[PDB]
RNA sequence: AGGACUUUUACUUUGAAAAAAUUAGAGUGUUCAAAGCAGGCGAAAGCUCGAAUAUAUUAGCAUGGAAUAAUGGAAUAGGACG
RNA sequence: GAAACUGCGAAUGGCUCAUUAAAUCAGUUAUCGUUUAUUUGAUAGUUCCUUUACUACAUGGAUAUCUGUGGUAAUUCUAGAGCUAAUACAUGCUUAAAAUCUCGACCCUUUGGAAGAGAUGUAUUUAUUAGAUAAAAAAUCAAUGUCUUCGGACUCCUUGAUGAUUCAUAAUAACUUUUCGAAUCGCAUGGCCUUGUGCUGGCGAUGGUUCAUUCAAAUUUCUGCCCUAUCAACUUUCGAUGGUAGGAUAGUGGCCUACCAUGGUUUCAACGGGUAACGGGGAAUAAGGGUUCGAUUCCGGAGAGGGAGCCUGAGAAACGGCUACCA
């Protein structure tokens, strides 16, 4: 869901106030600007070395981490840029001393330095409101698959 | 009357949200510049918490940056070429943040001669000290060359007119330029 | 008017600007000896360490 | 409400100015100044009510404007003033010096304290910035921006303002194994020592802090003032050094103590 | 106090929090009480203790526990260590 | 000491619950996503621009109040004339030194190194740079810097904060129909004698740029709402979900526009309908579990006949402020 072309639409595609001086001579690839996000998070290797641009990067953006960091199981990782995760728990009504499971739909902004597909749990961040819906950020992937790591059986 | 509020909007599901709260002052939206080029007049504009921000409609000149050498001169806008939103405003020549303009580009020229004098298009001895100390460094590339022979730069302005009333940017130049005129001969 | 009073108030700010800025630069001053004290501290602490170790 | 709101009704007004629910139908509202109108104390609670030298709100108006009080050696005319914790109150009559410190039962109690350490105050540093060209300064509590501070005092420390000059006299540095005070919560007045200051990567740290009586609590960080050494406290304590003593132990206080 | 890896929960103990008024409840002869946050004691010559506590059962934060309940490892070894 | 100009508040308070069912609100977060009069603490020499001819011992004009002439049937209706002031409106002066950048009347054969000239406060806008940091030694090539006790050694490099930043801050180039940098008041009027109106000089009051702090204001994360399926699919050509760029915003944000993608919610009840529904703290009731109520003494929200629109300000979509339509 990733197009070829580092930059693909109209406009040009730049980390702003980042510049690569072209009259030097060193001549490596870019001048690609990162940070990291704190809390014991780690900044993708994809992510470091990548050629994306994704201005709401957590990693490469200017958007910052900060709030609430919210685990959930992504429902929808079939729109553009962004996902959707279904947020699972237990409502407890008191009249009967029972649980009610119940579930809501959180929106975020998956960088393109993730690999997420319809499954995955993954561990998100509170950021600025990016979108009329989504306000986290994917900051990790932890099940990348769960039960599709092994796939074959050659013995 | 122009609000930008939420309420308006449909929710995330979709519902229409019933009216409520009649829209505030701290939600109002202004009219777009739509600036335009010559004859200078910015207008004043007393935003919330004073702060005067200006409306820069009708602008001719402002200051446009060189990232190579770094050097920053006060030239004249001349027409938009490009921009990256709408090719409404290039034909009707309205003049926004982003935009892709024509420079007069004389003042970077003589800045060039009297900084290294490589006589592009075609003394005391501090002078000459200074530029042997150069050793012809200024090995800029080929294709600022050839709209220096053209005499009119290709710049894409950074400033917000809209907001700030200047109109100050920066010249395309290395791979940047590349692109714009990939799209340029798209456009041609 | 012209009275010995605004003449009084006139050289009251002047000397008041005059005398602020002269503090200023002062304490600029002892500040900046405070961290050349500081530096030169550190600086042979971290002398010490590397000739210990 | 469409802009500021200049009204405190009674109820309202926290309960450490605990003031009568009757009698009135408002409250002071402390005007804007160097503490937050929650943690502050008006002028006029603290001379109708805590001292009752005045007996209404002319009487207090009348104290104010002949500059008979002196906050933190400055003036202070107006009836509503914020003095927050730890400033210094000066009556030249009386010749009588308070400084604002909490009693265990977590209240703006009157402390009269002498006046050679009245000519200095202790605050906690809330920030350290570097402002235009250059310059380091700190901010306390009070708001007051100190300049020109000490290079290695940090956030979260305390500093022992002269009070007189308004500069930098000395200061304490926030560690483990230091005499403390609490400004917030369940805990205040309490005063002990801090035995681990949990990190909690994320924000909101918290402090243990074991007192005198070998009592231990939490507090969060922002809700705690270093005051000194354990020991060597850099102020005059108020009575009962803030040990929260029980009910029970209160009680008993009530009945051994006791004579008529 | 720093890199390093962190199976994830549900649950439960403790704490910080849940504004005051209200409910509970301590002290107090408003003449008793509803109440109120007062008052008490000197020799009458200024000396004083107060304005206590608990609960809120959900959501969030920290914390100790590991039974009960759920998920995950190593089966093509692409497993763990040196 | 009337009146009037100026300044400030009039956006607080008070009343009502009509609209509003993830709306308000409650608990809990965030603003490294923004504005903030006031209060409190700090905060600026440069306004000179070629400085060998300027008001800085004080620059200009109006203007209300008032004196007189009216108009209308009347309204906090005011037109004409004549003076007059400012912390109102406009201008505008000093005033140091230092250092850093840039440009050179020359020489003397390199290590080239130097007479000298202009700019640099802050404010705004845009580009670029610094804003470091896990730990012991090398060779080499080039570039070429100090000292040389002419072997060559280079030994010394300064760097704040958070969990994180393009943060704080600093620096270069420039930019501006060029913001501020006291032409303002009260009291006391001391000291030096250069003994003159000479030189200085205290305590305040108003202002005033920026940064903080406070009162806040806007948004904002998670969870929580009454009845109803005789409401099962809802939303998107007219923004519905997302992407990018721009505009607007104080600021993030489909908040709006342009071009793309076709998406978002839903049997865990979405959407629609009803509420003689403002939400809550709470009230009645009481073995325990609960049921009903909460328009109203406190906190929030909304409204001023219903609707829209807006000036002034820091703060209003104000209504004991205006504009228009409808009644
Ligand atoms: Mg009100
Ligand atoms: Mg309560
Ligand atoms: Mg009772
Ligand atoms: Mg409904
Ligand atoms: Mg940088
Ligand atoms: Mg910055
Ligand atoms: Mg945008
Ligand atoms: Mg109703
Ligand atoms: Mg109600
Ligand atoms: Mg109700
Ligand atoms: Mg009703
Ligand atoms: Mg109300
Ligand atoms: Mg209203
Ligand atoms: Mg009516
Ligand atoms: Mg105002
Ligand atoms: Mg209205
Ligand atoms: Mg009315
Ligand atoms: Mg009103
Ligand atoms: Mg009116």
């Amino acid at each position: 869901s990733t197009e070829l072309t580092v930059q693909s639409e109209r406009a040009f595609q730049k980390q702003p106030h980042i510049f690569t001086n072209p009259k030097a001579k060193a001549n490596r690839k870019t001048k690609r600007w990162y940070k990291n996000v704190g809390l014991g998070f780690k900044t993708p290797k994809t992510a470091i070395e990548g050629s994306y641009i994704d201005k709401k990067c957590p990693f490469t953006g200017l958007v910052s981490i900060r709030g609430k960091i919210l685990t959930g199981t992504v429902v929808s990782t079939r729109m553009h840029r962004t996902i959707v995760i279904r947020r699972d728990y237990l409502h407890y009504v008191p009249k009967y001393n029972r649980y009610e499971k119940r579930h809501k739909n959180v929106p975020a902004h998956v960088s393109p330095a993730f690999r997420v597909q319809v499954g995955d749990i993954v561990t998100v961040g509170q950021c600025r409101p990016i979108s009329k819906t989504v306000r986290f950020n994917v900051l990790k992937v932890a099940s990348a698959t769960g039960k599709a790591n092994k796939q074959f059986a050659k013995f | 009357g122009i609000s930008r509020d939420s309420r308006h909007k449909r929710a995330a599901t979709g519902a229409k949200r019933a009216q409520f709260r009649k829209k505030r002052k701290f939600e109002l939206g202004r009219q777009a510049a739509n600036t335009k080029i010559g004859t200078k007049r910015i207008h004043p504009v007393r935003t919330r918490g004073g702060n005067q921000k200006f409306r820069a409609l009708r602008i001719e000149t402002g200051n446009f940056s060189w990232a190579s050498e770094g050097v920053a001169r006060k030239t004249r806008i001349t027409g938009v070429v490009y921009h990256p939103s709408n090719n409404e405003l290039v034909r009707t020549n309205t003049l926004t943040k982003a935009a892709i303009v024509q420079i007069d580009a004389t003042p970077f020229r003589q800045w060039y001669e009297s900084h290294y004098g490589q006589s592009l298009g075609k003394t005391s001895k501090n002078t000459e000290r200074k530029w042997a100390a150069r050793a012809a460094e200024a090995k800029i590339e080929h294709a600022v060359d050839s709209q220096f022979g053209a005499g009119r730069l290709y710049a894409a302005i950074s400033s917000r007119p809209g907001q700030s009333g200047r109109c100050d940017g920066y010249i395309l130049e290395g791979e940047e330029l590349a692109f714009y005129l990939r799209r340029l001969t798209a456009k041609k | 008017l012209v009275t010995p009073q605004r003449l009084q108030r006139k050289r009251q700010q002047k000397s008041l600007k005059i005398k602020n800025a002269q503090a200023q630069r002062e304490a600029a001053a002892e500040y900046a000896q405070l961290l050349a004290k500081r530096l030169s501290e550190r600086k042979a602490e971290k002398a010490e360490v590397r000739k210990r170790r | 409400a469409r802009g500021p709101k200049k009204h405190l009704k009674r109820l309202a007004a926290p309960h450490h100015w605990m003031l009568d629910k009757l009698s009135g139908c408002y409250a002071p509202r402390p005007s804007a100044g160097p503490h937050k109108l929650r943690e502050s104390l008006p002028l006029i609670v603290f001379l109708r009510n805590r001292l009752k030298y005045a007996l209404n709100g002319r009487e207090v108006k009348a104290i104010l404007m002949q500059r008979h009080v002196k906050v933190d050696g400055k003036v202070r005319t107006d009836t509503t003033f914020p003095a927050g914790f730890m400033d210094v109150i000066t009556l030249e009559a009386t010749n009588e010096n308070f400084r604002l410190v909490y009693d265990v039962k977590g209240r703006f109690a009157v402390h009269r304290i002498t006046d050679e350490e009245a000519s200095y105050k202790l605050a906690k540093v809330k920030k350290v910035q570097l402002g235009k060209k250059g310059i380091p300064y700190v901010v306390t509590h009070d708001g007051r921006t100190i300049r020109y501070p000490d290079p290695n005092i940090k956030v979260n420390d305390t500093v022992k303002v002269d009070l007189a000059t308004g500069t930098i006299t000395d200061f304490i540095k926030f560690d483990t194994g230091k005499l403390v005070y609490v400004t917030g919560g369940r805990n205040l007045g309490r005063v002990g020592t801090i035995v681990h200051r949990e990190r909690h990567e994320g924000g909101f740290d918290l402090v243990h802090i074991k007192d005198s009586l070998e009592n231990t609590f939490v507090t969060r960080l922002n809700n705690v003032f270093v005051i000194g050494e354990p020991g060597r406290p850099w102020i005059s304590l108020p009575k009962g050094k803030g040990i929260k003593l029980t009910i029970s132990e209160e009680r008993d206080r009530r009945r051994a103590q006791h004579g008529l």
